[PDB]
């Protein structure tokens, strides 16, 4: 039962959090942002596992 | 029969990948675990039952 983490109408700058926790399995299959602040998109379908 | 999962060199037309060292993914020298780094060679399960 993943969380509806709807990332819309804001700047998805979650790359700073890379330094907050030691992210180990960083498999970005379509886009690999070490910084993420520009594009606006409709649907994100973010999930928590 | 494995494949180059990661590499630190952008591929261009008619060029071969040879280096298989750990793909460094952090500003600090990354060797193995810790940062996002992983071994860039995953085994393919070529089974006849698949
Ligand atoms: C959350 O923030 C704390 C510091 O307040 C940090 O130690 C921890 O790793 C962070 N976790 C994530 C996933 O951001």
């Amino acid at each position: 039962a993943w969380n509806r983490t709807r990332i819309s109408n804001c700047v998805a700058d979650y790359s700073v959090l890379y330094n907050f926790a030691p992210f180990f399995a960083f498999k970005c299959y379509g886009v690999s942002p070490t910084k993420l602040n520009d594009l606006c998109f409709t649907n994100v379908y973010a999930d928590s596992f | 029969y494995w494949y180059r999962l990661f590499r630190k060199s952008k591929l261009k037309p008619f060029e071969r990948d040879i280096s298989t060292e750990i793909y460094q993914a952090g500003n600090k020298p990354c060797k193995g675990k810790g940062p996002n780094c992983y071994f860039p060679l995953q085994s393919y399960g070529f089974r006849p039952t698949y």
